[PDB]
């Protein structure tokens, strides 16, 4: 438990910053994809059994999949920007770093002082978290089921081509 | 046993790291990449503090919190494309027109 | 908590909401039908305004642990609810010139004011949650239904990805204040600490998180950059609706939650809420001053005007008049946006590309329009709080709030930043009535749709004058729509 | 002897038979490749060794002696992962499938969970060899057979709902246990049929094999492909099939549970005539259009498994 | 109990195994063997949008993934919750369908 929720938790981060700092769009998206593999074993190790499982199956099985399609179809990498590679450079990324670490010292700090009698890791089921899902949380599952309607309303409608054909040639105001 | 503590900093770690690729990156895709780091750094604080209190409700802010993630990701991607459709550019100083 | 029958009538609003938003989009399914899918959204949005009756004479009452039923809930209920009917009244006359598909519209707004009543009712961290998403994913295809217009796609970019970083912000803050109080309920958050131990580090972290999220969808110094840029990108039918619908319902639930929690009573939140509203008050005046877009001018106005409400927030926990205060500002500013937003929605309509949002665009409407120059007059004297309007009760009562609360900085902020708005109000207000011999103005469609545009934007000025002159009504209605404490 | 334990020996029989689970598996898919070509041969009517047994052996000898080669201008990272993920993708998947009483490589309570985890990452080989291969006829074809697939991976999981509601539990000994009496065959037959087209879609098995035909500008994410980078698809599909095969057993046909025969025959017996099946399918199926797949999927099985679920659920809440 | 610290073992030796034996059989076919000395175009966003309903009802299966493992303890009350969250599921696939937006021929 404590060895996978400190090796997960270090995979995760190293991952994560590869992803922030990297050119190609498809290796980014795989070293996202291995960050949620990693914390998927960390919510394992606190016993998540279910949030674990939905980290793959929703996050690194669904949401990314939709990341690398988009990626695939508009042919996106070697583009000015990513051959400019201007985040690189010092100037473009000290003051942004800055403000990010500030953050972070004063979010630490305030963690540091919290009560910590430590996660046990006694393990919550699916089973559990129905129950809450379809007993104390009823209305949130009903609504949630509006707010993903209206996502899916919204993407069609800014997402639907006016052009017919699999293939399509990338004109000026996607001209007919 | 792992201290709360220990779990609630790995979240901070990944929440700043999203938010310093949503503001060093041009390209509109790195920048919605940044915001699932976000999100997802958001998600994991809540099974962390649910999992401390030993409550089934930080899985359940979890999956509302992976649900919204799905659905800003659809729509965040359909604008994505909207855009390279009609300005074959994913340079997000390019979208700037009003201000003042 | 569960469901019981009697739970099942307090949830009326909620559910006919949801079912006309399901029925419609079935009536799209058989058929695009802009008339008959538009009218369906309007009678269910109105059935659940009728609802409310029922709803109130059923009495308080917590549904589940995450929503409660009361005066207040029934009160920015009703707020929402209007200010939805009013968005459809004015979205059918800009559709008919929108050449595409036009029913996802009001599908959208129903989805939309759902969150604003979930809102209104919410109790719970996961409501506040819930509601702000459900009010913010449909608005990022609203404020880009017109994605063929380059300020309409670029509006719909800047609100999602910063609506995203602000509800990433708001999540990670509700997990740092879980991870201290172990209950995620309201009356739960700073109810664990002892006596001068409110101002526990992570509890106070978790809110300050919190507020970057709350403060930006609510235009707050410093996350107000986006106001200006999304209402002119967006629609002028949905503007209306961005201005007021979801201020009003996010601006309720924050005043519940700092109502009913304990830690809502710590001085560092109250002083840093402080700032925030004196340079709210004081900022967005001064960006107004020289705007000649409408759109960005009412934009500038909404970061003072939730400037304004802010100093009844920061003066709760000393009055009781602060939550009577907010409902009747809140009142005023929905009759007054839904005016002015609506006159240029008006003007804007039917769809032929970009708004009508250039002041020159206005420098001549009593000699075209002249109903609408006198509505517009009206608005911005009430948008500038000059007596015999409603703007200026809830100007009242905003500064009755703060010299009771001995806000006197704040108090005079108000004071500074009225004196700098009548600048920019009335010169909009009298350039209706000067003579722009170019004529470049569009001529109005003749239809009973684009007619009850026109009756609500009147209706909305006869309403603020005459409350402006006699408020005692209003001021009985907002006082029985107390919250259930 | 000094260092043995009656508890490391446990601890050490027990990774023996996961070992020993993992290399029947992988023998058992690479065997039917093999056993496949030759009936599908008897079936139109038309050797290395042993009845041709020893061609399986040729072929991997072949590919591990051919030329390795990655495409000079391809992402050497991405072509190599894709036959990789495809390879151990279901094969993973196998660890929760209860062989007999006492063999199982992971009684996990997430169950049948990780195999969705697992199918769901499988897609990213498709993607991902499309994309490095650099083949623009490849992506198309790699995009066609991903939107294949999950339109087919939107009700796998829903497929088996109903078995998980009467069982009330993902882990599968559970679910074999529940089946004592009567096999979810019966009760929760459309999740059966529904479950059986999807995993064959999982599995890119006939009919949802060649999803470029229609396409001209479509050609395979398998172009660029050769040697044992080839070869890891092949064996990797057929991997899947055994690993769909015997979750069929497992989820609708009670796993071991049978009358006479020792549990772990019944598994095989039973696992060997669904492994046959899918190959009588192949032979009898004309393969649909594109379009007939995609639609049926979204169309017909999709509500299909959200009504059984609703059914299931009414008849067990009306039973107790 | 050794028996869940055996399977635990086991479980990670499989997954190393399985993977390690990915690897072996690439490895060996880059080394075994000999080797010879030696932008204006996109994919229609209907690939998208499949992939974008694909995760859309993913999401939503996963509330009636949890509700499976825990029909009987929720009880009528939370068939009831369920049927209308199946129904506003269905309600949308039909609309998707009606639209058109599920034929992947015009
Ligand atoms: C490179 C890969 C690095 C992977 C590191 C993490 C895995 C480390 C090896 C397994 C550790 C298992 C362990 O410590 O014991 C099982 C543990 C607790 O199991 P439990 O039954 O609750 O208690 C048993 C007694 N302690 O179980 C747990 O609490 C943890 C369960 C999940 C373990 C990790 C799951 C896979 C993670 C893959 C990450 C891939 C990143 C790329
Ligand atoms: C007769 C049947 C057929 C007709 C149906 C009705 C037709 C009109 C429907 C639309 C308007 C409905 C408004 C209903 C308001 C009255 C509700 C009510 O029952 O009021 C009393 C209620 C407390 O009732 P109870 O708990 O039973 O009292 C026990 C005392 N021992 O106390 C409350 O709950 C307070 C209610 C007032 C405050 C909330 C108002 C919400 C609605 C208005 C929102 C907008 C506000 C601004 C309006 C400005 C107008 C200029
Ligand atoms: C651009 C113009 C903006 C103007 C903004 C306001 C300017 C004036 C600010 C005054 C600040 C407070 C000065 C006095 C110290 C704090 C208040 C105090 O000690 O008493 C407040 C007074 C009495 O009540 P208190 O003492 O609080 O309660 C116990 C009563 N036995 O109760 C009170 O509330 C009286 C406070 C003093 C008078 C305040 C009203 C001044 C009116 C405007 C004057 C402008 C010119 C100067
Ligand atoms: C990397 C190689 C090592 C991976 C981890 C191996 C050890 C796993 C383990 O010990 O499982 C921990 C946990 C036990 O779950 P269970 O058997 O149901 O017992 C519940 C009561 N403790 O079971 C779990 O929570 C683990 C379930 C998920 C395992 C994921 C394995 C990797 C999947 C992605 C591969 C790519
Ligand atoms: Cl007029």
């Amino acid at each position: 438990m404590e060895f996978a929720f400190y090796i997960c938790g270090l995979i995760a981060i190293l991952a994560t910053l590869r992803v922030i700092t990297h050119t190609n769009p498809v290796h980014a998206l795989l070293y996202l994809i291995i960050s949620l593999l990693a914390i998927s074993g960390v919510f394992f190790s606190l016993g998540a059994y279910f949030a674990g499982a939905l980290e793959i199956i929703v996050y690194a099985g669904a949401i990314m999949v939709l990341f690398v399609f988009v990626v695939m179809m508009l042919n996106l990498g070697g583009s000015e920007i990513e051959q400019e590679r201007q985040w690189l450079k010092p100037q473009v990324w000290i003051g942004p770093a800055i403000l990010s670490a500030i953050m972070l010292v004063v979010i630490v700090y305030a963690i540091l002082g919290v009560n910590d009698q430590g996660i046990d890791g006694t393990p919550i089921s699916a089973k559990a978290v129905g129950i809450t899902l379809f007993g104390p949380y009823v209305l949130a599952v009903e609504l949630a089921s509006m707010l993903l309607l209206a996502g899916l309303v919204v993407a069609f409608h800014v997402g639907r081509e006016e052009r017919a054909g699999e293939v399509l040639s990338n004109r000026k105001d996607d001209s007919a | 046993m792992i201290p709360l503590q220990h779990g609630l900093i790995l979240a901070a770690i990944l929440f700043v790291l999203g938010l310093t690729g949503l503001v060093i990156r041009r390209n509109l895709l790195f920048m919605l990449i940044g915001l699932e780091i976000m999100i997802n750094a958001s998600a994991l604080a809540f099974v962390v503090a649910g999992s401390y209190w030993g409550q089934t409700d930080g899985q359940v802010m979890y999956i509302l919190a992976i649900s919204l993630a799905a659905a800003e990701a659809s729509i965040g991607l359909a604008l994505l494309l909207q855009l390279h459709r009609r300005r074959q550019n994913l340079n997000i100083d390019s979208v700037s027109e009003m201000r003042g | 908590m569960t469901i019981t029958p009697q739970n099942l009538i307090a949830l009326l609003p909620l559910l006919i909401v949801g079912l006309t938003v399901v029925v419609v989009m079935l009536s799209i399914a058989w058929r695009r039908n802009h008339f008959l899918n538009a009218t369906l959204s309007v009678i269910g949005l109105n059935a659940a305004l009728v609802s409310l009756w029922f709803v109130g004479q059923a009495g308080a009452m917590d549904v589940t642990p995450l929503m409660r039923v009361d005066g207040f809930a029934m009160l920015y209920t009703g707020l929402v609810l209007l200010a939805s009917l009013a968005t459809c009244t004015f979205a059918y006359p800009w559709l008919e010139g929108y050449n595409d598909n036009k029913d996802e519209f009001y599908l959208l707004v129903l989805i939309a004011a759902l969150g604003g009543i979930l809102l209104a009712n919410a109790n719970h961290l996961a409501s506040l949650f819930l509601g702000i998403e459900l009010i913010s994913l449909p608005l990022f295809g609203l404020v880009g239904y017109a994605f063929r217009q380059k300020r309409s796609l670029e509006a719909s970019i800047k609100y999602t990805i910063l609506s995203a970083a602000a509800s990433s912000f708001l999540l990670f803050g509700m997990a740092l204040v879980y991870a201290q109080s172990g209950d995620l309920s309201f009356v739960a958050l700073g109810k664990n600490l002892g006596d001068g131990m409110l101002n526990e580090p992570l509890l106070l972290a978790g809110f300050g998180l919190m507020i970057v999220g709350l403060g930006f969808k609510l235009s707050l110094v410093p996350f107000h950059l986006w106001t200006p840029d999304v209402y002119q990108g967006a629609p002028a039918p949905v503007s209306t609706f961005l201005a007021t619908a979801s201020k009003i319902a996010i601006f309720g639930v924050v005043m519940r939650l700092f109502l009913y929690a304990p830690v809502g009573d710590s001085e560092a939140i109250r002083v840093v809420l402080a700032i925030i509203a004196f340079a709210s008050i004081i900022f967005g005046n001064l960006m107004a001053l020289s705007q000649t877009n409408i759109k960005r001018l009412l934009g500038y106005s909404s970061i003072s005007h939730l400037g304004y409400l802010l100093v009844a927030l920061i003066a709760l926990q000393t009055g009781e008049m602060s939550m009577e205060a907010v409902g009747v500002y809140l009142a005023g500013y929905l009759f007054s946006s839904l005016g002015a937003f609506g006159v240029v929605s008006l003007m804007s309509s039917p769809y032929r590309g970009p708004d009508a949002d250039s002041l020159f665009s206005y420098r001549g409407l009593f000699w075209h329009r002249p109903i609408l120059a006198a509505v517009m007059t009206v608005m911005m004297l009430s948008l500038a709080g000059i007596p015999m309007t409603l703007g200026f009760i809830g100007k009242f009562y905003v500064l009755a709030v703060g010299v009771q609360a001995h806000l006197w900085w704040l108090v005079g902020a108000v004071v500074v930043g009225s004196a700098i708005g009548l600048y920019y109000y009335l010169r909009v207000a009298v350039s209706l009535y000067l003579h722009a011999p170019e004529q470049p103005g569009r001529d109005a469609p003749s239809n009973w749709q684009y007619s009850a545009g026109g009756i609500v934007v009147l209706i909305s000025a006869l309403l603020v004058l005459v409350l402006g002159v006699w408020p005692q009504p209003l001021i009985s209605i907002v006082r029985l729509a107390m919250p259930l404490m | 002897m000094s260092w043995i334990s009656p508890e490391l020996i446990e601890i050490l029989l027990t990774i023996l038979k996961a070992v020993v689970i993992l290399l029947v598996v992988v023998t058992c898919g690479a065997f039917m490749s093999f056993g496949e070509r030759r009936l599908l041969g008897l079936f139109q009517n038309r050797r290395v060794g042993w009845g041709g047994s020893l061609q399986l052996v040729a072929d991997m000898i072949k590919m591990f002696f051919k030329e390795d080669w990655i495409p000079k201008f391809s992402d050497r990272v991405i072509f190599t992962l894709a036959p990789m993920i495809a390879f151990t993708s279901l094969l993973l998947a196998f660890a929760i499938v209860p062989v007999s009483p006492g063999w199982v490589v992971a009684d996990l309570n997430i169950g049948i969970l990780f195999f969705l985890m697992m199918a769901g990452l499988a897609v990213y080989a498709v993607l991902f060899a499309g994309w490095s291969s650099n083949n623009k006829y490849s992506l198309l074809g790699a995009m066609r057979a991903s939107a294949q697939t999950l339109s087919y991976e939107v009700f796998l999981g829903l497929s088996l709902m109903g078995v998980v509601a009467q069982a009330g539990s993902f882990n599968m000994t559970d679910i074999v246990n529940s089946q004592a009496h009567v096999w979810n065959v019966i009760p929760q037959f459309f999740g059966f049929i529904t479950f059986a087209i999807a995993g064959v879609a999982v599995c890119h098995r006939h009919p949802f094999d060649q999803p470029e035909a229609e396409q001209e500008l479509a050609d395979g994410y398998h172009i660029e492909y050769s040697g044992m980078k080839f070869g890891l698809f092949f064996v990797g599909e057929y991997i899947g099939i055994v690993t769909i095969s015997a979750l069929m057993v497992t989820l609708f046909f009670g796993g071991w549970q049978g009358p006479l025969l020792p549990p772990f025959i019944w598994f095989a017996l039973k696992t060997a005539f669904f492994m046959m099946m899918f190959i009588l399918i192949r032979a009898s199926l004309p393969r649909p259009r594109y379009d007939q797949v995609m639609s049926f999927g979204w169309k017909i099985c999709l509500p299909l498994t959200l009504i059984n679920l609703l059914v299931t659920a009414a008849v067990i809440l009306w039973q107790a | 109990s050794t028996e869940v610290i055996a399977h635990h073992w086991a479980f990670a030796i499989f997954l190393i195994v399985a993977i390690g034996l990915c690897c072996l059989m690439l490895v060996g076919g880059w080394f075994l063997g000999g080797r010879a000395r030696a932008a204006r175009l996109r994919l229609s966003a209907k690939f998208y949008l499949v992939a974008m309903f694909f995760v859309i009802f993913d999401v939503e299966a996963l509330y009636l993934f949890a509700w499976s493992t825990s029909i009987r303890e929720s009880g009528w009350v939370g068939f009831v919750e369920a049927a209308i969250f199946i129904f506003v599921l269905l309600a949308g696939l039909v609309y998707l369908v009606r639209i058109g937006a599920l034929d992947w021929t015009p």
